[PDB]
C-alpha cells in the first residue's frame, strides 16, 4: 500500500521483480541480507545439477518443483522475502530469471548504497601520489555526492596515463591515444597546407 | 486424473491436465456445463496442456472447470438403431424420438483402409 | 541486464555461507522423495516437448543430423527438418495421434534411405520405400540417400537420343530427348496423366525391341491422388505388362 | 445423409420430405427406415461442422 | 561453463510480476492483516487501450460474461487467457485506468425483450435513447441463444408481402426465410427495407392478431442523423408501434456495433417464441463484420482474408440461423431476416459478401448501373434468386410471375442487339418492347408501398398487353390510371379470395377495356 | 514533486512512453 520508491528506474519483467524485491526488502530494511541470499542462490545453482534441473528441464512438473523449493527453504534462517520470492518464482518456472533479477537488484542497491564503480586501466603499477592525485581528477566526472570507487587494471598497450572505465562513459586521458590524436591532427594539415 | 480448463479463446479451449495427458483426437467432457459440451483434443501445447476444439458454444466456461478424459475419440451410436433418426455430431438424437438403439458404438476417427483392400470395378 | 554485468556472477561473491551449506545436504533427499514424478533426463536421446498437426517438437537429440530419420517410441518415424537452439522440430511420418507430450525419440543415424535396385522393379512402395502391394518385403535391393547431389557440368553430355512417347503430337511437335526435363502442364481433367501413362506404355513396348542398353525403365510417382486411382493404375499396368 | 454445414431449413425440408415419401418411418415401424440423417448445420460452432 | 543454461530466461507467462506481487507484498510483516486484494470474484485492470482492457483476476468469470468496471461502464469478458482476461468495453475507454476494479456480474449478456419494446429506440445493449423513459413491459433474456433445431421448424408457407413490385413478383419472400439485399452505396437497399416495413403498417390493420408482423430495424454503423430521420419517418407514417429501432451508430463503441444485430435478434425472437410474426432487418451487416474485425484485431487474434478473423462466417451464421418458421408444436411463429451487405464497386467475390450470400436463401442484387437508368428499385432480375420459389409466392401472382420471368429472361439476352436501329426482326422487336413495358412497369417511387392485389392487377395488365398500346415513356402514369380507373371491387375480392379465380379473370379483362390510357 | 512528475521511458518516432511512479 505504501512502498518506498526505488532509487533508479529500470526495464521490464525481470527488472520489475528486482524493483519489487528492493521495495519490499527496503520496507523491511534487509537490503543487504537478501543480496547475500541471492548471491548464495547463484552459487548454489552453480554447485549442483539437481537444482539447475529445476530451471532448465521443461518436463519437471510444477508440483514437485514447488514442493522442493518449499521443503528446501523451510530452514537455515532464510528470510521471509527470499522464501516467498522463490516460492512464487518456482511456481511459475521462473527460476532461470534469478541470474538477471539479481543483477538489476545489485544495480538498485548500488544506486542506494550511494556507491558508483569505476576502473582505471594503466601501464605501470600506481604509486600513492599517483593514486591520490587520480581521485581528484576522476571525481570531477561524477555528478553528485557519491562514493566513486577506483579499481585498478594494468595494460602495457598504453604508454602511460590513465583511462577511466565508468561502465557507461569512458575518459581516455592516456598518452597512447594522445599521440594517436596527435598524428591524426598533423596529417589533416599536411594535405591542406 | 481429471484436468481443468486453462484458457478459453473462441471455440478453442486449452485444457491443462496434471499427469497422463489424453491422446490427440481424444474426446473430452466438460463437467459442470449447462448444455452437454464435448471437447476434441487437436494438439498438445507443451506444458502438460492440450488445445481442444469445442463442439458446442463456449459461452459459459470458467477457467478451472474440471474436464474429464474419455480415453478415445468421439464415440457415436451406430448401427441399425440409427435409421430414421437424426444424429448430432457427438452422436445425440436431435429428432426428439428418444434415445438411440445401439448395435455398436464406434469412434468417428479412423484410418483410410489400405492400398490392397480396394475395388477397381468401374 | 547486459552481458558485462552478467559474466561477473561466474566468480563467487556470497561473502556468507548460511544457505549453501545446510541445504546442500537437504536437496538430495528432497529430490529422492520425488523420484516417482520425474522422467529420466535426455541428453543424446529425445523427449517430445509438444506435438501438433503432424509436427512434434522434440527436446533433446543432441547429435541428430539435419534431415536424419528419427524414430519415435510409438514405432512411427520422423525427419528432423529444423534444429532449434533448445529443441528439435521433427515431422511425423503418419499418424500424429500415437505421439503424446512426453514420448521418447530415438535417432537412427540415417539420412533418409529408400530401397533402390533391381528388386524394386515392379513394386508399389509408399513415399518412404516400404511396399504397399503386399507380396513380401523387398528382396535384392539396397538403401540409398533420397537427397543426393545432382550431377554437374562435366558429368553431363548433350541430349541427343530421342525418347519416343507413343503420342503423335508429342513426337511430332514437342519431341522429348532421353535426358530432358519436360513439364506436362495444364488444367484439371485435361489428360496430363493420359500423356504420362501413354509414354510409360510406349517405353514398355519399345523395351522389348531394343538390345538391353536402350531399355528404359519408367518410374511413376503418385503424390496426393486417391488410393483407388493408384490401384486403377496398378491394374492397368499389370494388364498391359508394364 | 451427413448434412455438413448447410442451412437448417433445407435439413427440415429433407426430413419432412423423407417422412412423407416413406423413407424415414416413425413410431413402431422404425426398423423399416433406410436412411440415417446426420446434421451439422450452420448454427453449430465449427468443431461440430468439422466433425459431422 | 555451468552458468550458461540459466543465462537467458524462459518465461511461460507475460504478467509474471503480477503473480509475484501477490506473494511478496505479504512477506512484509506489517502487511498480513487483510492487506491483499481478492481476485476470486474481482479483477484489476492491467492495460487499457483502444476500447480493450486486459484484466488480471476474475477467476470465476465465464466466457462471454458481462462484467462491470467500477467506473460505471460495462464490458464483455471475451478472451479468457491463462493469466488474465481480455475484456472489451461497451463504452468510452477514457474512464478506465490501470488499477481499476472489475466487478463481474455473473450474467451472460442480457437485453430487455417483450411487448413494451415496441417503438423504443434502443442501443445494442438495451438502453433506450429516444427519451421516453425506461422499458416498462419487458423481460430480460439472453443475447446469444441457440438457434432452433431441425424438429423446431416447419416449411416456409405464408408469404411476407413487401409492397415493392420488383421483388413481390420476381424474388418472392415468405414469412420465415432470410433474404439478403446486397448492393453498392446509394443503390436502394435501405429504401427497400423501409418499404418492407411500411407495407406492414399498411397490411396489419387488415389481418387478425395472429397474422400481424412486428418489424425490428437494426441500424449498425449508420449515422445518428440517419436513424433520427428514420424515426421521424416511421412516426410520420405511424409505423413505430410495430417497429423496434435497435441503433448502435458510428459514434457508439465497437462491441456495441458488434452486438447490435444479436440484441435486435433477441428483441425480435420474442414474437417468434410467442406465436406472432416478426421481421428483422440487420441493416449494414458489413459494418457489423467491420466492428467485429476491429474488436478481434485489438484482441490479438490472428487475422485472415481482408484481416477478418476465421469465425466471421460463424458470426453471421449463428445470427441468421435464428430466423425461421417454427412448427405448430412450438407456436407457429416466424422471424423473417433481412441482412444488408454493401459491396464495393461490384466485387461480389469479397469475403463477407460471399459468406452472407452462402448463408441466406434469397438475394436481392441492386446494381448501381441500373439505378441510373431510371429503374428504381435497381433490381438486377438475373442474379436475384429466391430459394423458396413458388412455395410461398402469392397465388394470382404465380399465374403471371412465370411469364414475367421468361419474358424478362428473353429481354436480358435481346441486349447487345438494339444498338443497330435499322436491324428490325419483328419478333425480337416484340420481346424487346415487351421487356421495356415490363421493366418500366416495375418502377416505384420510394416510401410508397403498393398492396399485393393492386400489384397483381397492375402486372396482369402489362403481361397481357393491356398497356401494350402506349409508348415506352408513359407507363409510369398509365399504371396509376389502370389502378384508379378499374372498379374497387376487383382488389376487394382479389385480396379476400386468394387467387385470380375464373370468376374474376373475365371481369377485369373487360375493366381494362373501359380504361383511358394517355397514348394510342 | 516526486509524485505527478513522470519521466519519458521510450520513444518510437512520434510515439512517446512516459512511466509514472
Ligand atoms: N487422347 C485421349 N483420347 C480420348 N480420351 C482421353 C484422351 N486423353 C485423356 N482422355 C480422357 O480424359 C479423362 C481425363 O484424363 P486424365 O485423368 O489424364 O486427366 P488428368 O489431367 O489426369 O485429371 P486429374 O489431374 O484431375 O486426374 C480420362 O477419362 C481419359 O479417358
Ligand atoms: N423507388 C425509388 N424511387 C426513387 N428513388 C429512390 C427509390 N428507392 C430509393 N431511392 C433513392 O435512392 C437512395 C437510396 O439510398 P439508401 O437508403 O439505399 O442508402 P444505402 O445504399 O442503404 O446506404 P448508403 O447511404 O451508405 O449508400 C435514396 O436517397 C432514395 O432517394
Ligand atoms: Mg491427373
Ligand atoms: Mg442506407
Amino acid at each position: 500500500l505504501k512502498l518506498p520508491t526505488a532509487p533508479l528506474q529500470l526495464s521490464g519483467t525481470s527488472a520489475q521483480i528486482a524493483t519489487l524485491l528492493w521495495q519490499v526488502a527496503a520496507k523491511e530494511n534487509q537490503l543487504d541480507k537478501v543480496q547475500d541470499e541471492l548471491y548464495q542462490f547463484i552459487e548454489l545453482f552453480k554447485q549442483h545439477s539437481e537444482l539447475r534441473r529445476l530451471a532448465t528441464d521443461p518436463f519437471v512438473p510444477t508440483l514437485v518443483r514447488t514442493k522442493i523449493i518449499s521443503s528446501v527453504l523451510k530452514d537455515s534462517g532464510a528470510s521471509e522475502i527470499t522464501k516467498k520470492l522463490f516460492e512464487a518464482l518456482a511456481d511459475e518456472g521462473a527460476l532461470s530469471a534469478l541470474l538477471e533479477v539479481t543483477v538489476n537488484y545489485e544495480e538498485l542497491m548500488l544506486a542506494h548504497k550511494k556507491e558508483v564503480y569505476c576502473t582505471v586501466i594503466t601501464a605501470e603499477p600506481l604509486d600513492k601520489l599517483e593514486r591520490v592525485e587520480l581521485t581528484k581528477k576522476a571525481e570531477k566526472f561524477v555528478d553528485a555526492g557519491f562514493k566513486l570507487v577506483m579499481q585498478e587494471k594494468i595494460d602495457k598497450k598504453l604508454l602511460g596515463g590513465f583511462v577511466i572505465e565508468f561502465s557507461d562513459r569512458r575518459v581516455d586521458m592516456s598518452t597512447a591515444k594522445k599521440v594517436e590524436e596527435f598524428n591524426n591532427f598533423v596529417n589533416k594539415l599536411v594535405l591542406s597546407i | 486424473d481429471a484436468g481443468y480448463v486453462s484458457q478459453v479463446i473462441g471455440p478453442v479451449v486449452d485444457v491443462r491436465f496434471d499427469g497422463e495427458l489424453p491422446s490427440i483426437l481424444s474426446s473430452l467432457e466438460v463437467e459442470g456445463h449447462s448444455v452437454r459440451l464435448v471437447l476434441e483434443v487437436a494438439q498438445h501445447m507443451g506444458d502438460n496442456t492440450v488445445r481442444c476444439i469445442a463442439m458446442d458454444s463456449t459461452d459459459g466456461l470458467v477457467r478451472g472447470q474440471k474436464v474429464v478424459d474419455t480415453g478415445s475419440p468421439i464415440k457415436v451410436p451406430v448401427g441399425r438403431g440409427t435409421l430414421g433418426r437424426i444424429m448430432n455430431v457427438i452422436g445425440e438424437p436431435v429428432d426428439e424420438q428418444g434415445p438411440i438403439d445401439a448395435a455398436d458404438i464406434w469412434s468417428i476417427h479412423r484410418e483410410a483402409p489400405e492400398f490392397t483392400e480396394q475395388s477397381t470395378e468401374q | 541486464a547486459d552481458a558485462k554485468a552478467l559474466d561477473e556472477l561466474r566468480k563467487p561473491k556470497f561473502s556468507s555461507k548460511y544457505l549453501i551449506q545446510h541445504v546442500s545436504q537437504k536437496l538430495i533427499p528432497a529430490v529422492k522423495e520425488w523420484e516417482k514424478s520425474y522422467q529420466p533426463p535426455v541428453i543424446h536421446l529425445g523427449r517430445v516437448l509438444s506435438v501438433g498437426d503432424g509436427i512434434a517438437r522434440v527436446y533433446g537429440l543432441k547429435s541428430v543430423q539435419a534431415g536424419e530419420l528419427v524414430c519415435f517410441d510409438s514405432g512411427v518415424k520422423g525427419m528432423a527438418l529444423n534444429l532449434q537452439a533448445d529443441h528439435v522440430g521433427v515431422v511425423v511420418f503418419g499418424n500424429d495421434s500415437v505421439i503424446h507430450q512426453g514420448d521418447l525419440v530415438y535417432r537412427t543415424g540415417q539420412i533418409v534411405n529408400v530401397p533402390i535396385g533391381p528388386g524394386t522393379l515392379g513394386r508399389v512402395t509408399d513415399g518412404l520405400g516400404q511396399p504397399i502391394d503386399g507380396k513380401g518385403p523387398l528382396t535384392n535391393v539396397r538403401s540409398s540417400l533420397v537427397e543426393v547431389k545432382a550431377p554437374g557440368i562435366i558429368a553431363r553430355q548433350s541430349v541427343r537420343e530421342p525418347l519416343f512417347t507413343g503420342v503423335k503430337a508429342v513426337d511430332a511437335l514437342v519431341p522429348i530427348g532421353r535426358g530432358q526435363r519436360e513439364l506436362i502442364i495444364g488444367d484439371r481433367q485435361t489428360g496430363k496423366t493420359a500423356v504420362a501413362i501413354d509414354a510409360i506404355i510406349h517405353q514398355k513396348n519399345c523395351n522389348e525391341q531394343v538390345p538391353k542398353a536402350q531399355r528404359v525403365y519408367c518410374v511413376y510417382v503418385a503424390v496426393g491422388q486417391k488410393r483407388s486411382t493408384v490401384a486403377q493404375l496398378v491394374k492397368l499396368f499389370t494388364q498391359t505388362g508394364a | 445423409f451427413a448434412g455438413v454445414g448447410e442451412r437448417t431449413r433445407e435439413g427440415n425440408d429433407l426430413y419432412r420430405e423423407m417422412i412423407e415419401s416413406g423413407v424415414i418411418k416413425l413410431g413402431a415401424e422404425r426398423g423399416n427406415s433406410k436412411c440415417t440423417l446426420v446434421y451439422g448445420q450452420m448454427n453449430e460452432p465449427p468443431g461440430a461442422r468439422a466433425r459431422v | 561453463k555451468a552458468l550458461d543454461e540459466l543465462r537467458k530466461p524462459k518465461f511461460s507467462s507475460k504478467y509474471l510480476i503480477q503473480h509475484v506481487s501477490q506473494k511478496l507484498i505479504p512477506a512484509v510483516k506489517e502487511w498480513e492483516k487483510s492487506y491483499q486484494p481478492p481476485v476470486i470474484h474481482l479483477g484489476r485492470v492491467l492495460s487499457v487501450g483502444d476500447g480493450i482492457a486486459r484484466v488480471y483476476g476474475l477467476k470465476s468469470v465465464q466466457a462471454g460474461e458481462l462484467v462491470c468496471f467500477d467506473s460505471g461502464v460495462k464490458g464483455m469478458a471475451l478472451n479468457l487467457q491463462a493469466d488474465h482476461v481480455g475484456v472489451v468495453v461497451f463504452g468510452n475507454d477514457s474512464v478506465i485506468h490501470q488499477g481499476d476494479l472489475v466487478y463481474r456480474t455473473g450474467q451472460i449478456v442480457n437485453v430487455p425483450i417483450g411487448p413494451g419494446t415496441l417503438g423504443r429506440v434502443t442501443d445494442g445493449l438495451g438502453q433506450p435513447i429516444d427519451g421516453k423513459g425506461p422499458l416498462t413491459n419487458v423481460r430480460s433474456s439472453l443475447v446469444e441463444v441457440k438457434a432452433p433445431g431441425i424438429i423446431a421448424r416447419q416449411s416456409v408457407r405464408e408469404p411476407l408481402f413487401t409492397g415493392v413490385k420488383a421483388v413481390d413478383a420476381l424474388v418472392p419472400i415468405g414469412r420465415g426465410q432470410r433474404e439478403l439485399i446486397i448492393g453498392d452505396r446509394q443503390t436502394g437497399k435501405t429504401a427497400v427495407a423501409i418499404d418492407a416495413i411500411i407495407h406492414q403498417k399498411n397490411c396489419n390493420e387488415q389481418v387478425p392478431k395472429a397474422q400481424r408482423v412486428y418489424c425490428v430495424y437494426v441500424a449498425v454503423g449508420q449515422k445518428r442523423s440517419t436513424v433520427a430521420q428514420l424515426v421521424k419517418l416511421f412516426t410520420q407514417t405511424g409505423a413505430m408501434r410495430y417497429t423496434i429501432m435497435v441503433s448502435a451508430t458510428a459514434s457508439d463503441a465497437a462491441p456495441l456495433q458488434f452486438l447490435a444485430p444479436y440484441s435486435g435478434c433477441a428483441m425480435a425472437e420474442y414474437f417468434r417464441d410467442t406465436g406472432k410474426h416478426g421481421l428483422i432487418i440487420y441493416d449494414d451487416l458489413s459494418k457489423q463484420s467491420v466492428a467485429y474485425r476491429q474488436m478481434s484485431l485489438l484482441l490479438r487474434r490472428p487475422p485472415g482474408r481482408e484481416a477478418f478473423p476465421g469465425d466471421v462466417f460463424y458470426l453471421h451464421s449463428r445470427l441468421l440461423e435464428r430466423a425461421a418458421k417454427l412448427s405448430k408444436e412450438l407456436g407457429g411463429g416466424s422471424l423473417t431476416a433481412f441482412p444488408v451487405i454493401e459491396t464495393q464497386a461490384g466485387d461480389v467475390s469479397a469475403y463477407i459478401a460471399t459468406n452472407v450470400i452462402s448463408i441466406t436463401d434469397g438475394q436481392i442484387f441492386l446494381e448501381t448501373e441500373l439505378f441510373y437508368k431510371g429503374i428504381r428499385p435497381a433490381l438486377n432480375v438475373g442474379l436475384s434468386v429466391s430459394r423458396v420459389g413458388s412455395a410461398a409466392q402469392f397465388p394470382g401472382m404465380k399465374q403471371v410471375a412465370g411469364t414475367l420471368k421468361l419474358e424478362l429472361a428473353q429481354y436480358r439476352e435481346v441486349a447487345a442487339f438494339a444498338q443497330f436501329g435499322s436491324d428490325l426482326d419483328a419478333a425480337t422487336q416484340y420481346v424487346l418492347e415487351r421487356g421495356a413495358r415490363l421493366t418500366e412497369m416495375l418502377k416505384q417511387k420510394q416510401f410508397a408501398p403498393i398492396p399485393i392485389e393492386r400489384q397483381t392487377v397492375a402486372v396482369y395488365a402489362a403481361t397481357k398487353g393491356f398497356l401494350d398500346k402506349v409508348r415506352v415513356q408513359d407507363i409510369v402514369a398509365a399504371e396509376e390510371a389502370v389502378i384508379s380507373q378499374v372498379n374497387p371491387a376487383v382488389f376487394k375480392i382479389l385480396k379476400a379470395n386468394g387467387k385470380i379465380t375464373p370468376a374474376l379473370d373475365a371481369h377485369l379483362k373487360a375493366e381494362l377495356r373501359k380504361v383511358k390510357l394517355p397514348g394510342a | 514533486p516526486a509524485i505527478d512528475a513522470g519521466y519519458v521511458s521510450q520513444v518510437i518516432g512520434p510515439v512517446v512512453d512516459v512511466r509514472f511512479d
